């Protein structure tokens, strides 16, 4: 018996008794999440310690078996994952500690509360209703007030507990033999044994850095020609040259300015492009939405959503009975169940947000035959970016033709290319500069390099720095801002959300070199052309056991990540905002403050 | 008289794979025009005889083996399949003439929280010969250690159960089959 051999039946019995225990944990997180109930928080963590109890037991077994002496390449690979420590080497209650206080982090935003000074009565949560005053208010006072009173009341009280984060999960530092939590996060991106392909973790730090920066001259323009229309909707309040405020952008944290695409309209009078006004007087409720998603796939090759998926999805908000998480998720429970998890609102938003998540459901599908550890993509940005790709093709002014929201007219002027693309950079563009400066802290934070009485005002720093935006009140370190989106507080990658922006770029070029499209990316609908979907499906199938470096290679030319796809769809848009911008400062000063007056 | 099909197919419950229940059909009439006209069955591949002919046509003895197993692995109950059912639970002639029944028991089979009663076998020293039903439950010894007939390092229990939940995809739902054979009772 080679020790591959006894290699491939040990992980033979584990498929098999990890799919069933991954489905019955991952069951109950749905209904604690259907049905936030105390009993049913309860479910998951009694099932989903069996899971992670499971875990360590096989995880001990596999260090028996060594990583060398084994050549099956996807053998090498589900060992690896197997014969990670993982999160056993803290001594039990000390891991107990990090489980209460990650729970307490889904509890507190689940909880949080701010409270309306003048009705005591009135309390709201980050429920829709504290997002739609970053959404629709135009008041400077009510902005202000939502943006500071949620992480004065609620981000102060994560900051100890983020204080212990840091402290307890990087004591996982050279016990999982990684220098810090940032290296773990990055240990994703890591391939090695292979030949011309070995991507160190070091790589992903310098690569993003230089892409960045062929990224900073579009962005400069756009944080230009915002700060003019923002100026005119909100005079003296914001300076020519100084950063944007933060609560002036559309969301309580300003990771997407989309919503501000009723501002910073370039022309306006052409048809709309944000098409929710005419979904609204189009009738579409959820099921429409979804339904014509499942019919756009349906039309590239995947077949239908799976029975179970419409049987036992949730895509509806439950209503004051049943309390649940409402932020799109595209769940996937193994055993052949693929389910979507996502309070959906009549919105254009929601109707984009949603044919990335079938998309990813797809994904999900496609790699289902393959051993259960490499069944999750092969890097973390892939899954991310893979529904961004649709979503690209989706929001097309061609294909919202065929959808029935744009009317049969469809003029094609030079003008409302740039008010499609405008809306694109908005909800593109603008939010790679947020995830830069978020992780970066993130990192630099895990490394150590700024202490706690340096935390938080430097993360104001930076933000003004990078992003170009400011705060509206000062900061003591008693206020954890960073700790006020839910990527923070549930300890999730973010920077998985820009190397997929990359990556929707890249693929989409060679997609559309696929249907042969004849001009540029941004006419360019992945509908109807069978070969460009047989090329998806060809790749999505390969799931972790081919290197994403060379997964990336074999759908475009590219075995990196390369920022000139993402030029090229805002080529157009960066020549217009140029010539527009002439006048007024391109750029922003550090030193600006709307407190400082 | 009436060939007792009916208590075959309609049983309030089917044996696992790898203990495959066998039950004698002889000195019967049988109508099998109920069979390939019952719409209620995913799978019906009859390999060696056409329904149309054996209506009529005498036979020796029949037997009626009746498992369930997974929906994925219905494409194994199959001459020259492969793969784990066929290879370690029950394996077909190559010869074979008869003919295989199948139909989805998620209504009947799954239950919430999952049904575990079910077994099938793992793992197998040699392949399984044609119509043996192996039931040794004796720890599949895979490295140089002896297993003593405990569980431990390369020392796993040959048997494991299968899951159930009614919520479960099409390819991983219980389907219930059951394999007729003829051998060389009219209509
Ligand atoms: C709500 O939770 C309770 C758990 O006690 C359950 O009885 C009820 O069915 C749940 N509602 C659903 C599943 O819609
Ligand atoms: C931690 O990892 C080491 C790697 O050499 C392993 O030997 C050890 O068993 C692991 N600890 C466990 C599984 O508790
Ligand atoms: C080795 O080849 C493939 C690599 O994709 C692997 O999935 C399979 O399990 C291995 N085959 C055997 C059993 O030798
Ligand atoms: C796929 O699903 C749609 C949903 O209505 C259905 O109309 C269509 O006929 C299905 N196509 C198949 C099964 O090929
Ligand atoms: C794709 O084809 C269908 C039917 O041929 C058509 O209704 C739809 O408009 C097409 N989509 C395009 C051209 O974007
Ligand atoms: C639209 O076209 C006109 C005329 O060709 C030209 O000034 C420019 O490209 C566009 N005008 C805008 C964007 O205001
Ligand atoms: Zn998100």
């Amino acid at each position: 018996s080679t020790i591959e051999e006894q290699a491939k039946t040990f992980l033979d019995k584990f498929n098999h008794e990890a799919e069933d225990l991954f489905y019955q944990s991952s069951l109950a997180s749905w209904n604690y999440n259907t049905n936030i109930t105390e009993e049913n928080v309860q479910n998951m963590n009694n099932a989903g310690d069996k899971w992670s109890a499971f875990l360590k037991e096989q995880s001990t077994f596999a260090q028996y078996y060594p990583l060398q002496e084994i050549q099956n390449l996807t053998v090498k690979l589900q060992l690896q994952a197997l014969q990670q420590n993982g999160s056993s080497v803290l001594s039990e209650d000390k891991s107990k500690r990090l489980n209460t206080i990650l729970n307490t982090m889904s509890t507190i935003y689940s909880t949080g509360k701010v409270c309306n000074p003048d009705n005591p009565q009135e309390c709201l949560l980050l429920e829709p209703g504290l997002n739609e005053i970053m959404a629709n208010s135009l008041d400077y006072n009510e902005r202000l007030w939502a943006w500071e009173s949620w992480r004065s009341e609620v981000g102060k009280q994560l900051r100890p507990l983020y204080e212990e984060y840091v402290v307890l999960k990087n004591e996982m530092a050279r016990a999982n033999h990684y220098e810090d939590y940032g290296d773990y996060w990055r240990g994703d991106y890591e391939v090695n044994g292979v030949d011309g392909y070995d991507y160190s973790r070091g790589q992903l730090i310098e690569d993003v850095e230089h892409t960045f920066e062929e990224i900073k001259p579009l962005y400069e323009h756009l944080h230009a020609y915002v700060r003019a229309k923002l100026m005119n909707a909100y005079p003296s309040y914001i300076s020519p040259i100084g950063c944007l405020p933060a609560h002036l952008l559309g969301d309580m944290w300003g990771r997407f300015w989309t919503n501000l695409y009723s501002l910073t309209v370039p022309f306006g009078q052409k048809p709309n492009i944000d098409v929710t006004d005419a979904m609204v007087d189009q009738a579409w409720d959820a099921q429409r939405i979804f339904k014509e998603a499942e019919k756009f796939f349906v039309s590239v090759g995947l077949p239908n959503m799976t029975y179970g998926f419409w049987e036992n999805s949730m895509l509806t908000d439950p209503g004051n009975v049943q309390k649940a998480v409402c932020h799109p998720t595209a769940w996937d429970l193994g055993k052949g169940d693929f389910r979507i998890l996502m309070c959906t609102k009549v919105t254009m938003d929601d109707f984009l947000t949603a044919h990335a998540e079938m998309g990813a459901i797809q994904y999900d599908m496609a790699y289902a035959a393959q051993p259960f550890l490499l069944r999750n993509g092969a890097n973390e940005g892939f899954h991310e970016a893979v529904g961004e790709i649709m979503s690209l093709s989706a929001a097309t002014p061609k294909h919202l033709k065929s959808i029935g929201l744009l009317s049969p007219d469809f003029q094609e002027d030079n003008e409302t290319e740039i008010n499609f693309l405008l809306k694109q950079a908005l909800t593109i563009v603008g939010t790679l500069p947020f995830t830069y400066m978020l992780e970066k802290w993130r990192w630099m934070v895990f490394k150590g390099e700024i202490p706690k009485d340096q935390w938080m005002k430097k993360w104001w720093e930076m933000k003004r720095e990078i992003v170009g935006v400011v705060e509206p009140v000062p900061h003591d370190e008693t206020y954890c801002d960073p700790a006020s989106l839910f990527h923070v507080s549930n300890d999730y990658s973010f920077i998985r959300y820009y190397t997929r922006t990359l990556y929707q770029f890249q693929f989409q070029e060679a997609l559309c070199q696929a249907a042969k499209h004849e001009g540029p990316l941004h006419k360019c609908d992945i509908s109807n052309s069978t070969e460009a979907g047989q090329k998806l499906f060809n790749m999505l199938r390969l799931g972790k056991s081919e290197p994403w470096t060379l997964a990336l290679e074999n759908v475009v030319g590219a075995k990196n990540m390369n920022v000139r796809p993402l030029l090229n769809y805002f080529e157009p848009l960066f020549t217009w905002l140029k010539d527009q911008n002439k006048n007024s400062f391109v750029g922003w000063s550090t030193d600006w403050s709307p407190y400082a007056d | 008289n009436l060939c007792p099909f009916g208590e075959v197919f309609n049983a309030t419950r089917f044996a696992s794979v790898y203990a495959w229940n066998r039950k004698r059909i002889s000195n019967c009439v049988a109508d099998y025009s109920v069979l390939y006209n019952s719409a209620s069955f995913s799978t019906f591949k009859c390999y060696g005889v056409s329904p149309t002919k054996l209506n009529d046509l005498c036979f020796t003895n029949v037997y009626a083996d009746s498992f369930v197993i997974r929906g994925d692995e219905v494409r194994q109950i199959a001459p020259g399949q492969t793969g784990k059912i066929a290879d370690y639970n029950y394996k077909l002639p190559d010869d074979f003439t008869g003919c295989v029944i199948a139909w989805n028991s998620n209504n009947l089979d799954s239950k919430v929280g999952g049904n575990y009663n079910y077994l099938y076998r793992l793992f197998r020293k040699s392949n399984l010969k044609p119509f043996e039903r192996d039931i040794s439950t004796e720890i599949y010894q895979a490295g140089s250690t002896p297993c003593n007939g405990v569980e431990g390092f390369n020392c796993y229990f040959p048997l494991q159960s299968y899951g159930f939940q009614p919520t479960n995809g099409v390819g991983y739902q219980p389907y219930r089959v059951v394999v007729l054979s003829f051998e060389l009772v009219c209509g």
